[PDB]
């Protein structure tokens, strides 16, 4: 068993760079799930950041952003890559997933959560 | 996958004892067409028949629209019965226990389109057999159908031909034809009107 | 949308057991009256009559009220059963295995408060078929209405004139007229009438 | 609203599968008497018989218990059959297609707490027929009430005398008397009781 | 109360779809015996025939446990038709429209101990009634039991003797006696040897 | 433990009118089989017959998924009839006044998940028997399934062979086979198949 | 929209003092709702003070708050009030007010909010 | 209320030392039942540690402790054991145990709640 989601990255650049995180997944089978990414500030409790379906194909993203965050996902690797590009000065936070069963990225139910990582431009 | 999320969007609000509809003083336009598949006996003279048919429904919905571009596959939808809404016509001159002998069923909306309700049943109905001449005569029962709670500005009922499918001809009675009629009758004190429609089944013997 | 609306805000606190006024120590008034629209057969001396009649019960609610200046358009908000209250009111001497022939059926109310509530059905009632004085005898049936649980000071059962309309000119027996009255099943020691209505319907043959 | 008020207030904690008593170990005393109204048949070559019964259980309540100085109006409150207990007392040597002719209505309580409830039924039993013998030989039929589940030191079921007002006199059989009587039987190996209720008809012939 | 405290606290994860036992792998046993009390026809050639059983099944529940040492008091816990396991024991060869006459019952269960499911009812099942041979042949008509999806390796369900309790002697068939056999059924791809019970009912004529 | 956890944790999101498929556009295989046990009568010139038949649908589901590895024990889980997608497939020239005589069963699925929902059923479906020309000559009767709602590149009904179990010898008919084969009836209307599946069962007297 | 709901009496005093909190609204008919006042305070999130009935009989209160104040209202006005007496220096916070339909002004389902008259010693 | 749980151990360590907690309970049968270990934060929600199911053999780790921190139950002894080692100095917190009926550790409803023992480091 063990089921462990570890978050890695350590972003600290300025803005204007880069930035790029990966994921990954330790006990449940990874073709089967769907993972969303969840941003929690020590002011705000939680936004959808952006989020991934089963099948491969459902990118959906916030209001918030639409050109500046893409996301991909590897079933071999048992990963899923999250890149930041135009880094801002506004969000700030951690980041942790959240891990779903069969679902397509908007309201869903979870049944595991990962691990938090701290960014700040 | 994309049925599961139109599905889980498409019922964010949808109380089911509410009159979809874009305008509130507009009324609202339903098809009825019934299509019998036999006629199971005539029965004594308590003047009651048994008859197998299949009634037919259409309206517009304006709660349920979406487009196909962005949802490949998916193009009809089904409902169960309680979560959809459903007009209440049903026959008047009923004689059956239980009044309504409908079998429910699940109601189909394609796109941002229509509603089908396609219920079988049994009809126990009444009507005047008491043929002038002796017994040998052409006997004309009616079946009426018609909203209950709903009527007038608000469901301008419309009728279309019935349905001359097959038959199984009986061993006994022959039929001539089933024609039907729409009439806008009993307009009350009310300034509405009462829209029924009323089916003619004529038969003689064999 | 105004409907969703005023769907949502009517039933915030309607808890389907209460009993609707603004002073609880005031009673009731509800109006009721059947309507017989066919007879299906009066049997021999078996003791049992089948009866063909849809009722009517009305009365004023003080918790569905509102104004149309503020809800364009709607006039009539229909609620089916479960989420509203209506009166029991039963049928004493009733023989069906089931003690109950009512098809439950929405009900309707007005912008400044009323309802409506018209289920039809089909009783099988007792009686006393005991026609031995030559063929020719008048049999006198009753029909006996009145509340189950409630009684006294809470409601009085007010009665309205039958209806003579339809009745399918039957060839074996004919209606004379049906009268109806209230009593009070007043027990020994009770300070509080319990009303009831009893219907009669009068036929000698044909 | 008071009523309001109270409805809300009264079911905080009322899991519908409790036994209302303030110590757990001391039994509950219920009430129960019949009141026949009609006898319609009794088949031969088959062993049964149809009786009109109007069943009366009462019982004292613990949970359910207010005084009216502080909420005036209200006297008396009626709960449907799903939020109060009723005692699960039935029929023994029933023969119906059924196990329970009951027409289950509402529950109702005063004050400190009293429920009395009141269903009715057309009750098919089986009987002993063997008196072909002698035409004119009284034939003492049985009806058996009891708990189905509860039984000693639980429910210490009483009795009380049966009821004669109105009867429907039959055309084949004439009542001649009702006794009733309260029996126990003593489980394999307990010190727990199991009580009964036994009423027999009696009936010679017309 | 103890009472209140322990309904609410033994059905925190309950979920009704399980199948409770300490270890997966091993089997549940269930106790099977039935009561007949009485034979209501042989019907006509259809080969059907119509009797009344008391059931009677009992298993051992490991997720209803405690002690009376710190529960005085409450010794006999009742569930409901929904909340409790019950296994899906039927009649094989039925021949009721509706498949299954049980009335269903609450599940009584005892301290920290097994629990006990006696339904009543009526059963209409088919036989093989071809003993024209000569009119004075011996009848054996046999009922199938069993369970209808567990089964192997989950459920050993065996066999207890039936009673021979005041079967109210017939008037036209007498019994000889009623044995029971537990039977075993291959599987095409399988080594779980699922059981079922038949119990034969043997009678020549009166 | 490992049960409750499975039951638990596999219905996170399985919204129940959902049809299981990986990709949206390839349709669904469902297989077919019915085993017919009796003929129970033929009944009169209404041409209607009555049967016992088990139905047997199997298909393959890719929501309910695991393997056993770290869910040691558990092999088959077992769904309640409302939780689980079951195709909406009935018989098409129903006879019978309730349209459905299936008594609803659990559906049990696997780890990779394939299921079967096999229902019993007594089916009265009419017929034709008219056969004028030789009073002894066999009859062709025909039963039509198929689905509902679904039709045309969702779900593609295929047949497998029917079964000839211990058909308890009948007294006055007897049947040659039961010889089934697929249909379409492709409607003008788009190029969607409606397809269903005939079953001819042949009978000559006895 | 037009579902305003308006208050008044900002107020800066210290124990002793008399207050005649006011509020007003429209839209809906005042004549069939209850209404109740509730307390929001940084240190906490919601409380109870005081309420009436519909019909202006049974008021309620809570255990801190048995004495001192009183609620009136008059039907022909449009005006609820708030009479405050023997102020404690413990009522820091905000008062904004319910409403909802015929109720009894004990705890109930609310449909019509108000804004905030804070009010500090 | 005569189920009621208490601690035994404190930490107070600097850093990367060893500890055993344990905590017994009586008044409810010690085999029907499952217990968690929960920490709480100054600011903060609750996290879920370590778990065991009533069975034996379901040991639940956090996605943090995995290779650190280890629990064990005495069924005859009626105590619950949590072995640390190589802590980490961002384990400061009041450590609490909760009970439930039959589950494995995973999310459920608990039913008997303690107190908590404070870690400092
Ligand atoms: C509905 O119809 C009326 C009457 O023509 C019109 O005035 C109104 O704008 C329409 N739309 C509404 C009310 O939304
Ligand atoms: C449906 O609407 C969306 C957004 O307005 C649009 O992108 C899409 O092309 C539309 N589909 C069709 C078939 O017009
Ligand atoms: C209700 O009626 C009673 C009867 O006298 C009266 O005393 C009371 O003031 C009325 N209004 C209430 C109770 O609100
Ligand atoms: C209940 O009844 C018993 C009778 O033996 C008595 O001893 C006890 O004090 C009563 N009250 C309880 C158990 O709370
Ligand atoms: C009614 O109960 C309340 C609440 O305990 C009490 O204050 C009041 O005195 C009681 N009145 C009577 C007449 O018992
Ligand atoms: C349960 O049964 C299996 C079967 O071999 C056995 O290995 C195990 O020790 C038993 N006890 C458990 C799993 O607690
Ligand atoms: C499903 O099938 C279509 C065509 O058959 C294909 O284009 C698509 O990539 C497949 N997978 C999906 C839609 O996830
Ligand atoms: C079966 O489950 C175990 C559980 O850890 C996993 O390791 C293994 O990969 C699974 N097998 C397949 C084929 O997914
Ligand atoms: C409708 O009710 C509102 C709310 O009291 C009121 O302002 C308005 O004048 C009313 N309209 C009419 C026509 O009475
Ligand atoms: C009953 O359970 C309590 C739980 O604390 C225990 O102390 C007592 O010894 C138990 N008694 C028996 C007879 O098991």
């Amino acid at each position: 068993a063990q089921v462990q989601l570890v978050e890695s990255g350590g972003g600290l650049v300025q803005a204007g760079g880069s930035l790029k995180l990966s994921c990954a997944a330790s006990g449940f089978t990874f073709a089967h799930y769907a993972m969303v990414w969840f941003r929690q500030a020590p002011g705000k409790e939680r936004e959808f950041v952006a989020g991934i379906s089963w099948s491969g194909a459902s990118t959906y993203y916030a209001s918030s952003v639409k050109g500046r965050f893409t996301i991909s996902r590897d079933n071999a690797k048992n990963t899923v890559y999250l890149q930041m590009n135009s880094l801002k000065p506004e969000d700030t936070a951690v980041y942790y997933v959240a891990a779903a069963r069969f679902g397509v990225g908007v309201d869903d139910d979870y049944s595991y959560w990962g691990q938090g990582t701290q960014v700040t431009v | 996958e994309f049925q599961r999320k139109l599905y889980k969007e498409l019922v964010k609000n949808y109380n089911p004892l509410e009159r979809p509809v874009a305008n509130d003083s507009q009324p609202l336009t339903v098809y009825f067409s019934l299509s019998l598949l036999q006629i199971m006996d005539v029965d004594e003279k308590n003047q009651v028949l048994t008859t197998n048919i299949w009634l037919q429904m259409s309206w517009t919905d304006h709660y349920l629209q979406w487009n196909v571009s962005e949802y490949p596959g998916v193009k009809t939808v089904r409902f169960p019965d309680g979560q959809i809404w459903k007009p209440d016509i049903l026959l008047y001159n009923s004689a059956d226990e239980r009044f309504d002998a409908t079998f429910h069923t699940n109601v189909l909306v394609n796109s941002s389109g229509h509603c089908q309700y396609l219920p079988p049943g049994i009809f126990k109905s009444s009507c005047y057999i008491d043929v002038r001449w002796f017994p040998f005569d052409v006997q004309h029962c009616k079946l009426k159908f018609g909203s209950w709670s709903y009527g007038g500005w608000s469901l301008d009922l419309q009728m279309q031909e019935a349905d001359i499918s097959g038959y199984i001809p009986n061993g006994e009675w022959d039929l001539v034809g089933i024609p039907g009629k729409r009439s806008e009758r009993f307009y009350e004190c009310c300034k509405e009107p009462y829209p029924d429609v009323t089916f003619t089944v004529t038969m003689r013997r064999r």
